[PDB]
């Protein structure tokens, strides 16, 4: 019914250290709240700030300040369009170089 | 010199005594649960200035209020950041805010979940007080009625 999410990067999926970070879900129209999963069962942050990219589709963007060397690795996305959720997008690692 | 002034009089300020009591004890037991339920579903570590600041208030009906509180603070400790509890912390107040659901899959968004839960614990200590309310208002009532009944047959003796 629902199409699946995408996440993305911004600048990229590769950043220096105490960089910055911008993931950025996107969905269809019309979506109430997205939400940004590192570890599904226990983190995730939640959004219903959500902006409008296109006639068919809406995105919302969540930003790290500070990236540390535990900010790595998979992050993905999923929202929600009442009365049900959508199916789990793909993954999205975040690679942290030192320098 | 029939007694039935009195007796009047005595049931009166009776039913007035009996609901007074139970209104007390009725939603003070009501706020006992919801400081037991708010410790119980972790929110107290989500915010540690909460058992004080509903009990202090009265009325256990206001921690309705502090649901935009909880749902800032659950994303500031349980967030895409990393968090500051532990991911096992975060996995059960997540379950218990009924916004990710034990099996794994999301529950609620978060901002319908927390209102929800807290409105259905508010509901949940209104049956509870309400039933400590009538037993306690008729328990006080008959016991202070027969004392005040037995006194106006003794005060008619002599």
């Amino acid at each position: 019914d629902l199409p699946r999410p995408s996440i993305s990067a911004e600048p990229g999926t590769v950043i220096p250290l105490g960089s910055h970070v911008t993931f950025v879900c996107r969905g269809p129209v019309g979506v109430q709240t997205f939400r940004l999963e590192r570890e599904s069962r226990s983190l995730y942050s939640d959004t219903e700030d959500v902006s409008q990219t296109s006639p068919s589709e809406s995105e919302a963007r969540f930003r790290i300040d500070s990236v540390s060397e535990g900010n790595a690795g998979p992050y993905r996305c999923i929202y929600y369009k009442p009365p049900k959720w959508s199916e789990q997008s793909d993954y999205l690692e975040l690679l942290v170089k030192e320098a | 010199v029939w007694k039935a002034a009195a007796i009047k009089a005595a049931t009166e300020y009776a039913l007035t005594e009996g609901a007074a009591k139970g209104l007390a004890a009725g939603n003070a037991h009501g706020m006992n649960i919801v400081i037991y339920h708010l410790k119980e579903l972790l929110i107290d570590k989500l915010v540690p200035n909460i058992c004080k600041t509903v009990s202090s208030t009265g009325d256990y009906t206001r921690v309705i209020n502090f649901s935009k509180l909880i749902i800032q603070k659950r994303g500031a400790m349980c967030g895409a950041d990393g968090g500051t509890l532990s991911k096992d912390m975060c996995t059960q107040i997540n379950i218990n805010l009924g916004t990710v659901l034990r099996n794994g899959k999301a529950n609620l968004p978060d901002k319908e979940a927390v209102p929800k839960v807290l409105n259905r614990l508010v509901s949940q200590a209104d049956k509870a007080a309400n039933e400590v309310a009538k037993d306690t208002s008729q328990s006080v009532a008959v016991k202070i009625t027969e004392q005040q009944t037995a006194a106006i047959n003794a005060t008619y003796t002599s």
